[PDB]
């Protein structure tokens, strides 16, 4: 049992305050919680090293994929949008980062502002009309969110408001979870209100030491509904789960075919019976190389080297790998390793479908 | 940070192009009768003599 | 030109709380303003004015970055 | 062979002359100035 005692939060509006609810209900009409709302998850992880934690964080940050608003080309109507400020770039900036929760790629949206009077007039999100797709059942977003506003006898046309598909690393648009707490349980911790340990971590063991196997992870989504939230927050965690593994597979699919020459994995026999391995993958990031490197050694104690030098300006991860055995051996320690992270976020997958009910 | 916003905007520049009077013209000009085109152009993209508004012109672009 | 919808730095959905936050902050002000011209607000030397439970009622969590941007952001509106 | 297509040999078969090459030997024989030779080597330009 990896992952127990998870525990879910959703981020509400407090209405025994007077001026909130004023501000609300004359701006919005709006008396109780919105549709969609954050919502904070603190999950508690045993016997499990903080390399594989790290990796679901960050794959639940920005490796996770993820749906934005976006305009197609076009899409912004010059010969009616009147408005000398509302530009193109700051609209469809403020429209790609409004979190939503959506079911399918084909809605498709249209924002048309016209404004007759003599003031300058607003435009929330809740003037987004859906002009394609099935009719929603719930919304997609909050109605509360400012996209502009518009001087008088100004106009503001923008169609072709489609859904899109991406990872958060790529764009951040497409971020998912926002870090609120991480910590290692099994490690004491000093005092830090004190001036003797205030320019200390706070740990009382080193990071040059300190193998921590029991953690406290806690993430906000930014956009789940209220009635589904132990429905939405699940999926997410199974979502990441699933993309760890693929990711895995594919360096399992390079190990497989050592004996034909593939370009990602070089092996040499250096001497006194040494052999080194090169796996250089491209577009990858310090997740899948801090596993690897992690179960290699948690396979291999006694490894002459390993390490998964993941190069910014290269934008690729060079795992190398030094030991004392053949090439046939190596390969099969290393699948075995990579069986190994296969079936830790299986039992992560089982954990997470076990706990949140 | 970068892609939300931060420290981003919109950088402008100006082109103010000046007529002899009764020689000069705003006009898309013609191969088979004008003459030393610039090489490596892009003259199609003129409307009336000018470029329509909204449209990206990259280097090279008339 | 106006509350971000998103933290600059983290990303957390900070402008479906900013529109209100923008108005009921000003009935606040009223509330503790005091006598004093508008412009000279930042000017009174004796002013108290403390955001932290409005933003607390709106649900914005405890976070520097959030409560920073929410705070801080300029509106175009309200100077052109 | 005027134009579109290289001279071709016919002694081998291979390609033999560029009809811009002919022209433009024609014009620098004939006292052709760098402007009067820039302008009649317009219908060989290359990709529009
Ligand atoms: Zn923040
Ligand atoms: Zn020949």
């Amino acid at each position: 049992k990896i992952f127990q005692n998870v525990e879910i939060k959703p981020f509400l509006i407090d209405f025994s305050n007077l001026f909130i609810k004023n501000a609300a209900k004359k701006l919005f009409q709006l008396e109780e919680q919105l549709p969609l709302v954050p919502v904070n998850v603190v999950m508690d992880f045993k016997g499990i090293s903080r390399a594989a934690v790290h990796g679901l964080s960050r794959v639940l940050q920005d490796e996770i994929p993820n749906y934005m608003l976006d305009i197609k080309p076009g899409g912004y109507k010059i010969e009616d949008s009147t408005d000398l400020f509302m530009t193109e770039q700051f609209i469809r900036n403020r429209i790609n980062f409004i979190p939503i929760y959506a079911k399918n790629e084909t809605l498709v949206f249209a924002l048309r502002s016209l404004n007759n009077s003599c003031e300058v007039k607003t435009i929330y999100s809740r003037d987004l009309i859906q002009v394609a797709g099935p009719k929603l059942k719930y919304p997609i977003f909050n109605p509360t969110f400012e996209i502009g506003f518009l001087q008088p006898g100004k106009s503001l046309i923008i169609e072709d408001i489609y859904i899109k598909k991406g990872i958060g690393r790529k764009h951040a648009a497409f971020n998912l979870a926002v870090k609120t707490h991480f910590s290692h349980l099994d490690i004491e911790q000093y005092p830090t209100d004190k001036k003797e340990y205030m320019a200390l971590s706070g740990y009382k063991q080193s990071s040059m030491t300190s193998d921590p196997r029991h953690h406290r992870l806690g993430l906000c989504f930014p956009a789940v509904p209220l009635p589904h939230i132990n429905q939405a927050v699940r999926t997410y965690l199974k979502n990441a789960c699933r993309i760890i593994i693929g990711r895995i597979q594919s360096i399992q699919k390079i190990y497989e075919n050592f004996e034909e020459p593939q370009p990602e994995l070089v092996l040499f026999s250096m001497d006194e019976e040494k052999t080194k391995a090169i796996i250089t993958i491209k577009d990858e990031t310090h997740t899948i190389g801090n596993l690897l490197k992690t179960y290699i050694y948690e396979m291999i104690p006694d490894i002459s080297f390993v390490g998964y030098q993941c190069v910014p300006h290269k934008q690729e991860m060079v795992l190398t790998i030094i030991h004392k055995a053949s090439q046939e051996d190596l390969i099969t320690l290393l699948e075995k390793s990579i069986q190994n992270i296969i079936q830790t976020f299986q039992i992560l997958e089982k954990n997470v479908d076990e706990l949140i009910a | 940070f970068i892609d939300r916003g931060g420290f981003a905007g919109t950088f402008y520049r100006e082109e103010k192009v000046e007529l002899e009077s009764d020689i000069e013209s705003f006009g898309k000009p013609d191969p088979l009768i004008t003459k030393n085109l610039k090489p490596g152009a892009n003259y199609e993209k003129l409307v009336d003599g000018f470029v329509p508004v909204g449209t990206v012109v990259k280097k090279g672009d008339i | 030109m106006l509350i971000p919808v998103v933290c600059f730095t983290c990303g957390f959905p900070i402008g479906t709380y900013a529109a209100i936050f923008d108005k009921a902050r000003t009935e606040y002000i009223k509330t503790k303003m005091g006598g004093t011209l508008p412009q000279n607000i930042p000017l009174d030397a004796s002013l108290q004015i403390e955001l932290k439970d409005l933003i607390t009622a709106l649900g914005i969590p405890m976070r520097v970055c959030c409560r920073t941007h929410l705070i801080t952001t300029l509106d175009y509106r309200k100077y052109y | 062979n005027n134009t579109t297509n290289w001279n071709l040999c016919k002694a081998c078969g291979f390609k033999l002359l560029c009809p811009h090459v002919d022209m433009l030997i024609q014009l620098q024989a004939a006292e052709a100035s760098y402007d009067t030779m820039r302008t009649k080597l317009m219908k060989f330009s290359g990709i529009n």
